[PDB]
Formats: C-alpha cells, structure tokens, sequence
C-alpha cells in the first residue's frame, strides 16, 4: 500500500484516457461563455436547476477569486467549488501575503492549472471535470480572459464558450467580435449568444452575468485612503439583467 | 541517512547540512518555542481525536484517520511540497491561512528518486 | 594556527604553520588549480574542510570540468552559513586561493567564521592578523611576481617569528609545494 | 515551514559578544490612534498609519512589536476574507477574535501583538482588546499604548452611555490628544475611523493636524559613471 | 517600601494652590489602613503632601513639626529646601526615604509655590504636580485646565477645585491602590489655608 | 605511553573501554563484508568521525600490505593526525600481527 | 537600591571669538512622562559665569549648589575679587573629582570670558576631566546638534543664536526628549543675558 | 508579562439551585485595565465557569470545555455539572506543567440539582456546598463559614453573596466594581448586577 | 571590519538618491536596495532577493516595482522572526507606471517605514537623522538632491551615491 | 534560619478598657515547636505588647521598651499607651534596615482609657479602635469589620474575639492552641484562657 | 609614544590628568623643603607607591646632576621599572631643562 497506480495513463494512440473523458463531461455540461471587451470582460452562463423550488441565488456558478478576478465553469459544480476555494486560498498564500497585492490573472490561472494538472498524474484522484473561464484585470496586462481545461492547459481568449453550445456559440462570437467592442456592447452580445444556447426560459433568474470593468467604490465597504480603490468584479443582479434583456 | 559503508554514522555528504559540523549531540540547545510550535498541529489533531473517541467511540477516529491515510498515501507528487487539496477539506483548513502555508520553507540529494525511495521505503 | 594568502600577478601563495611528532596541516586540495587553507577550532573545522573537498570533487567528477575558484568560494560561504543555522557558531577561518583557467588570472578569497566572503589581494588570520598588515600593505604591489612574493612572504614570516610555515603556490601549472618559505 | 528559528543560536552568540483608543457609541464604534513611530528615542517615521483593516467594517490598531502586529493582522485579514467568501457572509468580529486569540495563544506570547479590534457585524457593534498571550476583554471604551493611561483618563472623565457619532469622534480625538501632549511615544497627527451598523466605515486619516540649498558643485566627486538597467 | 500611600495631586490657580490626597495606606494588595492622612499643614500658608512609604512619611512629618518648633524661639520654599536637602542627603547616605513629596503653599509676597521631590532628590516645578499613579492620570487632565503659566491667572478656585476633585474620581476608578476617601487643602493668598477632610468620591 | 615507527615495524610501550570494544565489532563487520582487514587510516577515520558526533585520547597502530606501518592519534575532541613519533611492557607489530615482548 | 536617575535634555556651549553662549532645553523627563515643561537647565553663577549640569538633575543641582557656595567663599577670602573662568574650571574639577568612586553622572559645561576677553567654554567629564573647547554639546540629542553646527561654524551672537534655534528646532523634530522650550544665556563684557524661545509641545 | 486574573469569585448552592458571583475588575499591576469585565463564562446553558490565575490559559481551556460539552450535548443530551468538571480536570491536569489555570464550576441539572466544583491551581477537583476563590477570597474565609447555611433561599443566598463579596472588594483592591451574579435554577438562567452604591454600605 | 556601514535614501522631484559608505547597494531591475549590518547577512539577502526577483521577472514577464519589492523584502525578513537577519535594509526606486519616487526602510523583521522624505540605516544613524532633517527640503532637483544627500552623508560620517532617474541612473563617488 | 512568629493576634477596645488576645502556637515550618506559648508580653502594668515577624528582633525591642518605660515610670509616673507606641517606633523605625519587627500595643490609662496601636513591618504607627495582625489575621478581615462595634461591653468583646480568632485558627494552621486573652481595665489586669474545646464549636 | 637615553640626554617623541597635576604639587613641596629638585627615582617611587594604594601607564623622565638621564615607567598596577628604551613632536632633556623641538 506504499503506492497507487495512476488512474490517468496513455492509450496506444498517445491520448490520455481520463483527460479526454473529462473533456466530454465539460462538453455535456451547461454552456458558459466569456467576451473580452476594450474596457472590460464579461462572463455569463445559465442556471439549470433540479426543480423550480430551488433558490436561484444559491446556484452561483460565477464566483469571485479576487476583487479584480472572476471565474465561471461548465461541468461538475463540486469540482469547480473545490477549485475556487483553493484558488482563493492560493491567491493569498502564494502572492498577496508575499507581495502585498492580489496576483495577476495569468499567474492565478497558472496556479489553478497546476492544481488541475497534478490530478492528471495521480493514483488516487481523477482529473477535475470542469473547464473554467477565468476573467480578470491586471494593472499591467490589462483585461484578460483565460480558459483552463481539465488537462491543466490554459489559453487566453478574446471570446470563448464552453459546454453543450460551445461550437454554436463560439462561431456566433466569431461573427460578432471586434477589437473596438465596448463593455456595454459585449454584454449585449453575451446575452444574445446565451439565448440560442439556453433551452427553455431565458430571463435574469435563469441567467447570471458578471463583468470585469470600471471600479466599484460603492462595493468597497469603506471610504477614505483613495489609493485603496474598490473592486472590479461585479455580479449583475437578476434585476439588472432583466432590464438589459428588454433593451 | 546512515552511511552505506558503515551503518552507524550519518552520511555527511548525502545528508547535505553543511558538513558533519551540525553533529547530533549539538542539536539540543533549541528555541523554547521550537518544539511546541513544530508539533502544535499534531497535538491539536490528536486531542481532537481523543474527544471523538470518548464521545463518538473508537469508530469515528478510525474513520477519520483511515480517510487521511488514504489521501496521503495515494498522493505522490515529488515536484510539490504543497498539501493535497482534499487534505485541507478533511482537516477543515480550506478557508484558513497560517505561517506554515505562507512560508512553506542541492546538486546531491534533492532528486525525485530520493523521495521515491522514502515514499516506498525501498 | 596561522594561514596566509598573497595574490601575486600570476599565482596565489598560501602559507600555514604546523605529543605527536612528524617529519600538510590546515590545508586541502579542492581542485588541481584551487587550494583551500583553513584555521580555527580543531575537529569542527576539518570535517567542514573534508566535506567541502568531497562536494567540489563530486562536482568535478560529475561535470568533468574544473569549478572556478569564485564558484568554489561561493559554495563554501553558503555551506558555512548553512552549517551555523542550527548550532552555535564555531571559530573557523578559510582562505580559498585558486587560478582561474578561463580568465587566466589568480584569485584569493577570505571567509570568516560567520560566512562572509571577501576577495582580497592578501589576507591572514590568527596572530598574523594584528601586525602583518602593517608590512604587507606597505610592501605589497599588484604586479608582484611569484619569486618576489616569496621574498615578501619570507620577509613577512620573519617579522611573524620575531614578535612570536609550509608554503604552497597555485598557478597555471597547478598546486606546488615549496621549501623556501 | 513557517517561522524557522534558522539563526537563533548564531544571533545569541553575536549578542553574547503610541496611543490607541476605542470608543463604542450608540450606533457603532470609533477607533482612533496617533501617527508617531519611534525607533527607540528617535522618531523613525512620523505621519504613520496605525489603523489596520482586517475587513471593510472590522478595523484593528495595535502596539508592542510593530512587525508582529502587522504580521498577524494581515494573516487574520486573509482568513476573514477567505472565510467570508467561503460562507458568503459578512464576517463577524467575534470570528476575528477567536482566530486572532487562538493564533497568539499558539505562539506563547512570543508574538508581541497587543491589539484593539473594533468593528460592526450583522449582530451589532463590538470592541475587543487582545494581548500577546491570547487573553482578551470586551469593554465599551478601551485604550492601548504607552499613552493609554493619559487617554483613559479623558475617556473615563467624559464617556457616557449612548454617545452620538459626533461626540464619540470628539471624545476619541480628545483622548488621543491627551496622550500626544503628555506621552513622548505619541505625537504628530491623529487617525480616526468610524464604523457604524448601517453605513460604510469612514477612515478619517489626518482627522486632526495639530533654506539650506547648497550651490551645485559644493561636493567634490572622485569619478562618475552611468548604470544600465 | 511596605505600607505605601498611592498618589498626591495638586495644581496652582490664580490666587493660590490646591493639593489633594486619598486617605489610604496600602499593605501590598491589601487596603489595610483607610484612615491615613497624608497632607501635612506646616503653618497658615503651606501644605506638604506625601506619597510612598507611610513609615518614612511619619519620619518626614516630625521633621516638619520640629521645623516649626525650632523656628519658634516659615515659607513654602523654605520648607522645600529643608526637605530636598534631607532627601538628597539620605540618597547620598545610600539610605533613602521612599517617598515623593509635593510642597504646596503661598509665599508671604503672594508668589505661588509648587515643587516636587522624590527619593532620588530629583526636583521640578510645574503648574500641576502629581506623584506616582497620578502623574499619568490626573496630570494630563489638570494640564488641560492650566497648560502654561499664562493660564494660572485665568483659573479660579471653583474651576481648580472641580478639576482636582474630577481627577480624584478618575484616579480612584482606575487606581487599584486608591480609596474613596480623600483630603483636599486649598491655600489662598487672601483666605489663607483651607483644609477639607474625608471628602467622598462620587 | 609511547610508540614510534621504524623500518622493522612499530614499537609500542607502556567510556574508552566500550568504544574500543565496540570498534572491534565494526572492524569485524568490515573485515567480513570486504573480506580484507580494515586499514589504519580507515579505522582512525571511523573513530575520529564518532568522537566528534558525541563530544578519550585513543591511538591506533597497524601494519598493512599497502599502508605499511602507520600510527594515528584520535583526540577526545575529534582531532585526527598521523604520527611518526607518539608519546604521552613492549609490543612489536608486523604484517603477521603483534608480538608480545 | 539604584541611587541614580535620569532626566534627559541637552545642553550646548559655544565659544565665540569674543562672546560666549550656553543653551539648553527646559523639559524634565522620566521614562516617557513629562515631569514639567519649564525647568531652568542653565544657570548664571555671576562673575560672567554661566553653568549647566546635564544628566541626573539631583547630581547637577548639587554640583551647581556647591560651586556657587565655593564662589561665595572665594569672594570672602579674596576681597570679593572676580573669579576667573580658569580658576572656576579647576575648582569644579576638584568638586567633580572629589566623588570618584561615587561620581556625579552629569556632563556639565561652564561658559564665560577668559582673562583677555575671548569667549571661553569648558566641558567636564563626569569624573572631573576638562578641556577648553570652541563649542560643545552634551545630553541626549547632543549627537544631533554638533554635526549641524559644525557645518555652519567650522559669526556674531545674533546669527549663532539663529543656528542654535534651528539646531534645537531640528533636534526637537526627530527627538522626543528634546524640550518644549529653549534657554540661552549670552555672556559678554556687557554682562550676562537670558533669552527664551518656544519649541514644539509634544 | 502574562495577565493574571485578580479576582474575588464565589459560588453558593442553595435550596433550589446555585448562584455564581464575581467582581468586574481586572488589574495589570496597580492599573485597572477594565472595570466592567464579565468574569462569569458560560460553558453550557445551565453550566457557568469562572476563571482564576492566568487569563490566557483559562480562556483557552474554557473554549475547549465548551467545545467538548457541545460535542457531548449533541450526542448524549445536556451534560451534568460533574461531567463539565471532569472535562476541566483533563485539560487542567495533563497541562498543569504548561497551563496555569484555576477554575470554579457551578451548574444546575435535574439529577443533582445545583452543584459547585472548585479547581485550584493544582488541578484537583473538590465538590463543595459553596466555593470562594481569587485574591480577595482570602479575606472572607472566616465570614463565609460563620454565615453560610445549607438549603438557603434565593434572597438569603443573594444577600449572603453580596455581604461576602463586599468585604473582599473592600479589603482587596485587585477586586472591585459591579457585582455580577448568575442564578441557575430550573426556571432558567437569571442575571443580576449590583453597583457599588448598593452593596458598599452593607 | 566591513560590518556596520551607513546607508541613506532621499526622495527628490521625479528622482531619488541612495548613498552608502564589496558594495552594499544592489539593484534588481530599476529598484535599488541598500542593506546595512552583518556582511554575511548582506550577502545572503542579496542572493535571496536576486533569486526571488529573477523568478518574479520570468513568471510575470515584468520587472518588480519598488512598491511590490517593498512587501517582498518585509515578508522575507519576517520569516526567521526568531533569529532574524542583523540588517537594516533601505529600498529606493521609481515606479515605472506612475513615476512616483519611492523609498522605505525596515527593521530586523520587516516594519515598513515608508517615509516620504528620507530614510537612513546602520550605525551612526542617530547623528544622520537630525542632519537629514535640518538639510532636507521637498522637491529637490536631481543636481540639488545630490548636494543635500552627499553633504549629509559625508559630514555625518569612501562614499558612493546613486542618482536614479526614470530611464537613467548616475553612480558617483565622493572624497 | 531565623524564627518567624506565625501568629493570629487581635486587640479590641471596648466600653471601659481594652482586650488583647492571641493564639499559643509557634511554628518552625510545618513543625509546632511549642503550643503553649505566651505571646502576650508585658511592657508595663497596664500596657501589653504582642509581637509579629522575627521572634528575635521583637523580643530584643520589647525588652528595651520595657527598660525605657521603666526608666520613664521612675521619673514621670505611669506612661500612656501613646508613649509606649512612640518608644516602639523609634526602635522599630531607626532599625528597620536591620530589625524585622511588627508590633501591636494595647494599654489602659486614666487620661485616654483603652487604646490600641498597631505597628506593621514598615514601622508606621496607626491608632485604631481594634487591630488584627499575624498570618491568620488575613482570614478574618472581613469578619471583624462586619461584627465589630464601638463601645461594646466585656462579654460581647470577649465573645467577639473568641469568634474572630477561632476562624483564624481554623483556616491558618500556623496559629492555634489555646486562646489567651488579657483584659486591661481600671479594675486591673485580668487573664483569660480558652481551650480548643471551648471555641472550636462556635 | 617612545623615549630613550643617549649620551646627550633623553629623547621623548609622540584620572591621569590630576594625578600628574597633583604630583606636580608634591614635587613643588619637596623642591621647597629640601631646596633641591626631586630625583627621578624618588618621583617614580612616590607615584608607584600611590597607584598601588589606589588600584594609568604613566612614565617619568629627567636629568639630574648625580642621577643623570633616567627613564622610569609606572604601570597602572604599581609596577615600577627602569628603562633604557621606552616605547608604547620631539623633546630633548638636559640639565638646564627640556627643549621643545
């Protein structure tokens, strides 16, 4: 019992078995997309619930890792929930408590990918069955949008979609993206693209949208010391989304 | 690691510690807080298990320790000293920080094969 | 327990003072073109010197290359500091003298018991560290040659024994023993 | 891992050879402190910020070994932030007190952090003081630092039940002024923070604030050089 | 020291000086003797307030009583210099009197007097003086009334008396070695030495 | 006690008990694993490295096919030094072993 | 028992070409608590002599007290003749040196005019040793004062008084024991003049 | 520099319950850090603890006991006062070499009605009809014995505790302030507070 | 001995000046660090910060800014809180983006003294605190800044002075 | 190895005299060297002393006081209790650095009737209506205050002392044995002895 | 500092203050009572006996009609020793007195 044989191994074709199966779980998962605008980033997804009696407020798929970074997933929620808890913890141990500031998006994505990768060679744990669209803002790199897969490979994307409607949505984002997009325009595009992918009812309750954009001092919780400015990640309320839809 | 040539001496070279200068008998003058702080987490965990044994019976500590051993022994990553993600959940340290996490802390004996042998006691 | 070091224009001159009577104390050959001389506590200082010799020798065998004196000096400094971490400091003083074949220039380094490294034209420790600087500083020059250096060392040693050594030279020809102090 | 004791013996061998006050009022709590930092008798750095932020509505101010107070306070701030994110709730002041005191008790007081923790939570306002050994107490008003005795006199003399927001700020500021004048360790300006149950915390930095140009070329230069980044 | 009196506080106002002290002699942590008077009038124009070792205080008291006796065959400064010499000399003899003394009084010319002297012979004057624990609690409070010499003429008897009494209440609340009973002496150039006994802190 | 080296061999004239007794145990193991008698330099080196780890003015003498006659003194502090002459019942040491004189 | 205390503060003496200056702060201190804000740390002993003993106040006040008594005895024995600065210096040395094995912990300075009229300043080691110096400072913030002056001196009695003002103003800025008031005594053939200036209160 | 709990605490069983009383003053040396402290700590709804000795070790132990009892409560229902004392002994005794803890445990249970357990610094457990601890308890040992009676009513016990702690407060200055009392009875937990104006004159 | 050198840092107008009395002033990109104390600790800290900053540059593809480096040094120093490094370091540099001159000074275990005027460390500092304050003024020119920093260092006590511009650094030696 | 007086002593003024009471047990560590000691020492016919602290210094002082009072008596007649206390203070105070003496003085005189003077180890003198000293007195401070009344009769005072010392004996083992009491009154000196069987059950 | 004796005299090149100052007082008294300058041996002897009674590396030089050029060193512990050569601005000493060179 000193050891445990690896769950993930190469097939005769050179492909990793569990990795490809994990990607399939993401593919069968609910759709989620992100769009990188000139002055912000948008991450959106739609909530499928077991019964209407479920409280939609508790079905938070988009989550905050740092005040300037946010993530959304498609696949197994429990794996994403565990990853976010570790991602937030890692953002404090590795970077903040050492450098006194929150890590940039690329570094945080790399450390999340490292967590997902170490599960790809282990005798006890299967690879995480989720792909995370991590959106954030950095003082130097600016706005960014990353997609990290179960294999631990993360790629920066101008606009991307994952899940059941990935191919249909990604092609739709292909025809409706440009370097001159405004955050308000991106939200309109994101809501559109999500409308074709969503099966059934489409409103602000079945949809949650978060944006990385201008600061929100009202969300900081305190005043004074202007060098410490608010957060950038904002999760639009169901009220705001409904107003956007009618427009 | 004891010397292969003589199984009664520390292997001064393979045990990279700054020569044989840090001899065994001299690691006795210690900071008063070193011993207590080094194994503080262990004492709390064992004390916690004792209370479970007293109240919930021997079954609960057996289930807790068996799960941890399953996680620890099935996790071998010679390229990372970070604790396993599932280890934090069982220890209930998934939303806590400590100096041991912030400060986790050679050409000869830091290779992967050294940990493979120690992991399997080969 | 006196150790001396002089960095002449093409070599480094290391000198050392010698119940049990014999007819190479306080020195170790780390490399063909590097020599290490140490002084301090008996016992605690030789194991460190032996350990350093093994590591440097291990590197030479592994790479089949001659580690530069500057790299060797740095390695000693880290190991000495790393040694003191978990114990009470011990009186040790190391002189690393070597010829850098890549740069074709001699080099001499001084390492104190606390693990601080100095590149020196000349250096000393022990009873030689109280007056001998008064002589070397007045007479030492950069372009001094080997044969001149041993006159200075023979001169210097003479003052040492008035108020009161085996000599080795490191050059492009390698370590060399000398009877002419 | 953690603090290492890597050079305790070596350092032993080598050796061988402020005012802070908290005032709880009717609808919140007020924390104030001076801004003088001293490296011994010297005033190392004036205009210093001593009011740390554990969370948006939980603020901390400490004395004793400065680094220890900063180290633990930041560490607890991360745990509060992580715990709040984990539980999706506004953090409680009692939460910070438990981990803060448990952490200090773990180090047997070697971490010399004496702190005053004030904040507002969904259950109301709170005000606690913490010692290096982990012992804590709760009071309507508190004082800390070398000028604590002078500040406490003002607090005891003037403090009363259900103080107003304006009165508490004046009382806390006046108490700090007493320490500034009468204690050497305290001086410079006054930093005031006001935390209220139904409002965002107001950090009133600098709330109260009580030629030799040599001709160019005077200093001789041996040589000059340009460094490249 | 074994039996100690905790604190004395005083302040000079426009027309005189006020000095107060609590009537307690503490035996370590025990509030044993709650009847110890520690203000010593030395005439119609001065009072000596003493803290520290009560046994040494009673030795000071007789010297003051001898001082009136030997002279009668005094000024506040007159009395202080006698005490300061004794306190200094006892220090020089390596046999100190474990006391801190405030001499409060009004000179025959109307000049107000407040001088402090301790076991070490260290002496200083101030608009407000306090000993021991009162140096950190009352002195900041009293200084707010008279921060400088210019404030002395601007402070009346009532204001000075109110500040002194208020300082005692704060002093009593936070001083463990204090008592609710205290004595207060007012020396005025016009009305002379007024001496109030066993006042209650409330 | 004293001992010296000469062309014909070595002359010896006149806690510590066990360490020498225990060392006799290790040399037996070395004499077995390598099937050849442990050299004096090794034996002194083993003893030197031990007294150091457990900070006993022990001495070592021997005569080996390759090493020849050698004398090594081990100070109680771990100092190891070779010696032609050592001074601090006569014995004579040859390749066949010691002889009691 | 510890017979020696501390009071902090600083003194400064400057030997002008003709005039002499002695300056010091007025603040009296004990372990971070301000005993008083105005205690005269510099004294005039007559005969164009100004004296100041920094450090332990009870040692300093005694030394000046005995020195002043010696001056009076000198007047009686020498037909009330003036006491020269050099004569006073050796007189103080004997006073300081008279307690070697139990010495004053005071770095005292005397300033005045030597016989020919030039400025004179003598600084005394606590065990008596003295040396004639152009300028000297002693006390807590002495190290913060001399370097600044040396830049600007190494001058009348109105432009040095500027530098001393700035020098003490600089010291009070970064040093906590430096006082909240500056005393300056000016010695010239005209006589001795006292000037006071205010400093930071905290 | 550890904070020791200067206390005057008392627990008294009576006819149909138990009463736990304590002062409100905590002192660091002669200074009163806080005068409104709540020394009555709740380890369970009907079990209340009071601490003596070091304030850090006891506070840590009290949290663990509450944790263990809450763990026990979820499994075997509300614990007894005897069980809580047993928990305290394990922590207090096995850590006696590192933790300086002295405890008084008073609780109510249906099986045993009111009970009081006192745990001196040694870690021993003694069940008593009534218990007194703290620095101020040394001054009422002879008063509680003379006046205590078995199966007293609530009014008598409240008056008995008031008189007992008034004297300990009077003589011990480490103890003082408001007398906070907890009445544990089948009816439920009841809180009482007595200010100095209510008990001093007794 | 080479131990106990004095280092001083001053802030000017769009420029900073750091000077010291083997070199005790080291730079990691555009941020300069001066360390005073034991020579062994000075050598060790440089190697540690060179190790940390080099990884920071590689991982982030960006040079470490003085503000970020200030926290890194403080966190590193607090480690070994028991048996710290017998050193007082000083950091001086200019933020690449904002261009605001920045200086700071630390104790043994990393207490950030982010003074906006000047920073000193090492032996004989007590004399140098007052001299800097007497001579220092706000918003000095780079040439005027050199005179003030050099005069304070020389008179307080060879010596070396670094004048740090945005894209230019000047290294000078003094008599 | 000096013998310290483990005592539980008490003096109480009453209507027409004063009563001095003490235990009879002297202990060296845990051993009872003698259990029938007479701790009530006569310095004069109507003045009786009781000793606390070192048994050697106090015994020497008591002999001197009796010598001085006998010297005084032969000249100015029978002394007062105040005079005897004054004699004790001179010896106790001026030798406080060498003699460790604590005294209680109770006497009767026509001018002042009964009087009690207590002299703690510090050497101070305090006149009180009643006084308690010794190791066992710490346990009855809160009982004597609650029960003591002014101008009590002989029976009440005797009962009051019996109850007070019974508790001190009960809780303090350094004090015990027979309760010997001296009643000083104009009628004359009267001796009383109470055995344990007479007071323990109270 | 150093000093040595030679045919032409003595060469000198480069609490203690008073003791030397006070000693200058005693030699004045001796120069008066005996009406002749105190010899070096005496002066050194007086100083030696004093530093001993009050346990200051003072030296003494002089030139006398009978004693001639002599140098005496007085250690802080009371050790007195004569010296031809002493080593630890030039002066020259003759019978008429010293000369500043």
């Amino acid at each position: 019992d000193r050891y445990s044989f690896s769950l993930t191994t190469f097939s005769p074709s050179g492909k990793l078995g569990q990795i490809d199966y994990a990607l399939t779980a993401v593919k069968q998962g609910v759709t989620s997309l992100g769009i990188k605008a000139t002055n912000g980033v948008v991450i959106a997804t739609e909530k499928k619930s077991s019964s209407p009696l479920a409280m939609s407020e508790t079905l938070s798929k988009v989550s905050l890792l740092t005040p300037d970074i946010g993530a959304v997933y498609s696949g197994m929620g429990p794996d994403y929930r565990v990853l976010v808890d570790k991602s937030r913890k890692v953002a404090h141990t590795s970077y903040k408590r050492i450098y006194g500031e929150y890590p940039p998006t690329k570094l945080l994505v790399s450390e999340v990918a490292k967590i997902m990768q170490e599960a790809t060679q282990s005798g006890g744990v299967r690879p995480f069955g989720v792909s995370l669209l991590i959106a954030g803002h950095d003082e130097f790199n600016g706005f960014s949008l990353y997609q990290v897969d179960p294999s631990g490979s993360y790629f920066p994307w101008k606009a991307t979609a994952i899940g059941k409607g990935s191919v249909a949505a990604k092609t739709f984002l292909e025809k409706r993206w440009n370097d001159e997009l405004e955050l308000e325009d991106a939200i309109h595009i994101a809501l559109l693209t999500l409308k074709e992918s969503v099966e059934g009812e489409f409103n602000g309750d079945t949809i949650e949208l978060a944006i990385i954009g201008d600061e929100n001092p009202d969300l900081l919780g305190y005043t004074g010391i202007p060098t410490d400015k608010g957060p950038r990640f904002r999760k639009l309320t169901s009220q705001e989304i409904n107003d956007r839809l009618e427009a | 690691v004891l010397s292969s040539a003589v199984p009664s001496l520390p292997d001064t070279l393979r045990q990279q510690e700054g020569g044989a200068v840090p001899l065994s008998t001299q690691l006795n003058d210690r900071h008063p807080l070193e011993s207590t702080l080094k194994n503080w987490e262990t004492t709390q965990r064992q004390r916690q298990m004792e209370q479970y044994r007293q109240i919930f019976g021997i079954a609960e500590p057996m289930k807790r320790t068996m799960e941890m051993e399953i996680v620890n022994r099935t996790d071998f990553n010679p390229l990372s000293t970070n604790g396993s993600i599932h280890r934090d959940i069982l220890l209930n340290k998934e939303c806590s920080i400590d100096w041991e996490d912030v400060y986790p802390g050679t050409m000869v004996g830091d290779d992967v094969h050294s940990k493979i042998e120690k992991q399997l006691g080969i | 327990d006196i150790i001396l070091g002089i960095r002449v224009q093409d070599s480094v001159i290391l000198a050392s003072s010698k119940g049990i009577s014999v007819l190479d104390d306080k020195t170790r050959q780390l490399s063909p073109h590097t020599l290490m001389s140490f002084a301090g506590e008996a016992g605690d200082t030789v194991q460190f010197a032996e350990y350093i010799q093994a590591n440097i020798q291990l590197y030479s065998i592994r790479e089949d290359y001659e580690l530069s004196p500057q790299a060797v000096s740095s390695f000693v400094r880290q190991e000495l500091a790393k040694s003191i971490r978990s114990r009470r400091p011990y009186q040790v003083n190391v002189l690393i003298g070597g010829y850098d074949k890549k740069k074709n220039k001699p080099e001499l380094y001084q390492i104190d018991y606390l693990g601080t490294k100095v590149e020196l034209p000349y250096g000393a420790h022990g009873y030689s560290g109280f007056y001998t600087f008064f002589l070397l500083d007045h007479h030492y020059r950069p372009d001094m040659t080997t044969e001149e250096g041993l006159d200075l060392l023979k001169l210097c040693v003479q003052e040492l024994e008035k108020r009161m050594v085996i000599v080795k030279i490191v050059d492009k020809d390698g370590i060399r023993q000398v009877d002419d102090f | 891992a953690g603090l290492s004791f890597d050079n305790y013996q070596r350092n032993n061998f080598l050796a061988e050879n402020t005012t802070i006050v908290g005032v709880k009022f009717n609808n919140g709590v007020v924390i104030a402190a001076d801004t003088r930092s001293t490296q011994g008798p010297i005033v190392a750095d004036k205009n210093c910020a001593k009011l740390h932020r554990i969370s948006p509505k939980i603020w901390c101010a400490g004395a004793g070994t400065a680094a220890d107070t900063e180290a633990v306070t930041q560490l607890i701030g991360s745990n509060i932030e992580l715990h709040s994110l984990y539980t999706s709730r506004e953090p409680r002041v009692v939460s910070a007190l438990q981990m803060l005191k448990q952490h200090l008790f773990k180090y047997q007081g070697h971490i010399g952090a004496y702190l005053i923790v004030a904040g507002v939570d969904p259950t109301g306002s709170h005000l606690f003081s913490i010692h290096a050994h982990g012992s804590t107490d709760v009071g309507y008003y508190l004082s800390l630092g070398s000028g604590s005795l002078a500040a406490m006199a003002v607090l005891e003399s003037h403090w009363k039940q259900d103080l107003t927001k304006e009165e508490a700020i004046k009382l806390a500021s006046d108490a700090i002024q007493a320490g500034i004048w009468n204690d050497l360790g305290s001086g410079s300006n006054v930093d005031v923070c006001v935390m209220e149950i139904g409002k965002d915390a107001e950090y009133l930095r600098n709330y109260l604030t009580p030629s030799y140009k040599f001709p160019r070329g005077t200093t001789a230069v041996l040589k000059e050089s340009i460094v490249n980044i | 020291p074994i039996v100690t009196g905790t604190s004395v506080i005083s302040m000079k106002y426009d027309n005189g000086v006020i000095i107060a002290a609590d009537n307690l002699g503490s035996y370590g942590s025990l509030l044993r003797f709650n009847g110890v008077e520690r203000l010593i009038p030395v005439g119609d124009n001065t009072v000596v307030g003493i803290s520290g070792d009560i046994s040494d205080m009673q030795h000071i008291e007789r010297l003051l009583k001898d001082l009136v006796t030997e002279n009668a065959y005094l000024e506040p400064s007159y009395i202080f210099e006698y005490l300061a010499t004794v306190m200094y000399q006892r220090r020089s003899k390596m046999n100190p009197l474990w006391n801190a003394i405030i001499v409060a009084g009004v000179q025959s010319n109307g000049d107000q007097f407040l001088r402090y002297v301790n076991l070490l012979g260290v002496t200083y004057s101030s608009p407000t003086l306090a000993t021991g624990f009162g140096a950190h609690m009352a002195n900041p409070l009293l200084r707010k009334v008279v921060d400088r010499e210019s404030d002395i003429p601007k402070t009346t008897v009532q204001v000075a008396e109110e500040a002194i009494v208020n300082a005692m209440r704060v002093l009593y609340y936070r001083d463990a070695r204090s008592s609710r009973n205290f004595s207060l002496a007012i020396i005025d150039k016009n009305t002379g030495l007024t001496f109030k006994k066993n006042l209650q802190v409330e | 006690t004293l001992a010296f080296r000469f062309q014909g061999g070595i002359i010896v004239a006149v806690d510590c008990q066990f360490w020498e007794t225990w060392l006799g145990s290790q040399c037996r193991l070395h004499e077995l694993r390598e099937k050849e008698r442990i050299s004096v330099a090794a034996a002194s080196k083993i003893l030197s490295n031990l007294v150091y780890q457990y900070k006993m003015g022990t001495m070592i003498c021997g005569y080996t096919r390759k090493e020849g006659p050698t004398i090594y003194y081990v100070d109680s502090d771990g100092t190891r030094l070779k010696g032609d002459i050592f001074c601090v019942n006569l014995y004579h040491v040859t390749e066949d072993g010691w002889i009691y004189h | 028992f510890n017979p020696y205390g501390d009071n902090g503060g600083t003194i400064l003496g400057i030997a002008g070409e003709d005039f002499a200056v002695l300056a010091g702060d007025t603040r009296n201190i004990t372990d971070y608590s301000i005993n008083s804000r105005y205690e005269p740390k510099v004294f005039d002993c007559g005969d164009n002599i100004v004296m100041s003993a920094n450090g332990f106040a009870a040692d300093g006040d005694a030394l000046v007290k005995r020195f002043k008594n010696s001056v009076k005895w000198y007047h009686f024995d020498h037909n009330d003749k003036k006491l020269s600065i050099n004569s006073a210096a050796r007189n103080i040395q004997h006073l300081l040196y008279g307690k070697r094995f139990f010495p004053y912990y005071v770095h005292t300075i005397i300033a005045g005019l030597d016989e020919d009229g030039k400025g004179a300043v003598y600084s005394f080691d606590p065990v008596g040793s003295y040396e004639r110096e152009q300028c000297r400072a002693g006390g807590a913030a002495a190290s913060l004062i001399m370097p600044f002056l040396d830049n600007q001196v190494n001058l009348s009695v109105e432009e040095v008084i500027k530098l001393v003002r700035d020098s003490f103003t600089s010291a009070t800025e970064r040093h906590i024991q430096v006082g909240d008031g500056l005393e300056i005594l000016i010695v010239t053939k005209d006589g001795v003049r006292k000037e006071f200036y205010e400093l930071k209160r905290d | 520099g550890e904070v020791s709990l200067g206390t005057s605490i008392m627990a008294v069983t009576f006819k149909d319950g138990v009463i736990l009383g304590a002062d409100s003053r905590t002192t660091t040396g002669a200074y009163i850090a806080n005068r409104v402290t709540d020394k009555l700590t709740r380890v369970h709804d009907k079990i209340w603890c009071c601490r003596s000795g070091s304030a850090a070790d006891t506070q840590a132990i009290a949290d663990i006991v509450q944790y263990h009892l809450e763990l026990y409560t979820s499994q075997y229902g509300t614990p007894s006062t005897e069980t809580a004392a047993s928990v305290f002994k394990e922590l207090c005794y096995e850590n006696k070499d590192n933790l300086t803890a002295g405890i008084i445990v008073a609780g109510y249970d249906d099986k045993n009605k009111g009970e009081v357990y006192t745990i001196p610094l040694g870690g021993s457990v003694h069940k008593l009809p009534y218990a007194i601890a703290g620095s101020g308890s040394t001054f009422i040992y002879g008063y509680c014995d003379k006046n205590f009676r078995e199966n007293m009513s609530k009014e008598e016990t409240v008056d008995f505790i008031k008189h007992s702690l008034s004297q300990a407060i009077k003589w011990d200055g480490s103890s003082g302030g408001v007398i906070r009392m907890v009445v544990l009875t089948a009816a439920g937990v009841e809180r009482l507070i007595f200010y100095p104006d209510e008990y001093e004159q007794l | 001995s080479i131990n106990g050198g004095i280092v001083v840092a001053m802030t000017g107008k769009d420029c900073v000046a750091i000077a010291c009395d083997f070199e005790k002033i080291f730079h990691y990109g555009h941020v300069f660090l001066g360390i005073t104390g034991l020579a062994t600790d000075v050598t060790t800290l440089n190697e540690m910060f060179r190790y940390k900053t080099n990884l920071y540059k590689l991982k982030e593809e960006r040079a470490i800014e003085p503000e970020t480096f200030t926290q890194l040094v403080s966190s590193s120093l607090y480690e070994r809180r028991f048996g710290p490094y017998f050193v007082g370091p000083v950091v001086a540099g200019i933020n690449s983006k904002s261009g605001k001159p920045f200086i700071a000074g630390f104790d043994l275990i990393g207490c950030i003294d982010e003074a906006k005027d000047f920073i000193v460390s090492g032996t004989a500092s007590d004399q140098l605190f007052g001299m800097c304050e007497s001579l220092y003024e706000p918003n000095l020119e780079p040439e005027d800044l050199f005179e003030t920093i050099s005069q304070a260092l020389l008179n307080a006590a060879g010596a070396v002075v670094y004048i740090i511009k945005k894209d230019e650094v000047v290294k000078r030696y003094l008599k």
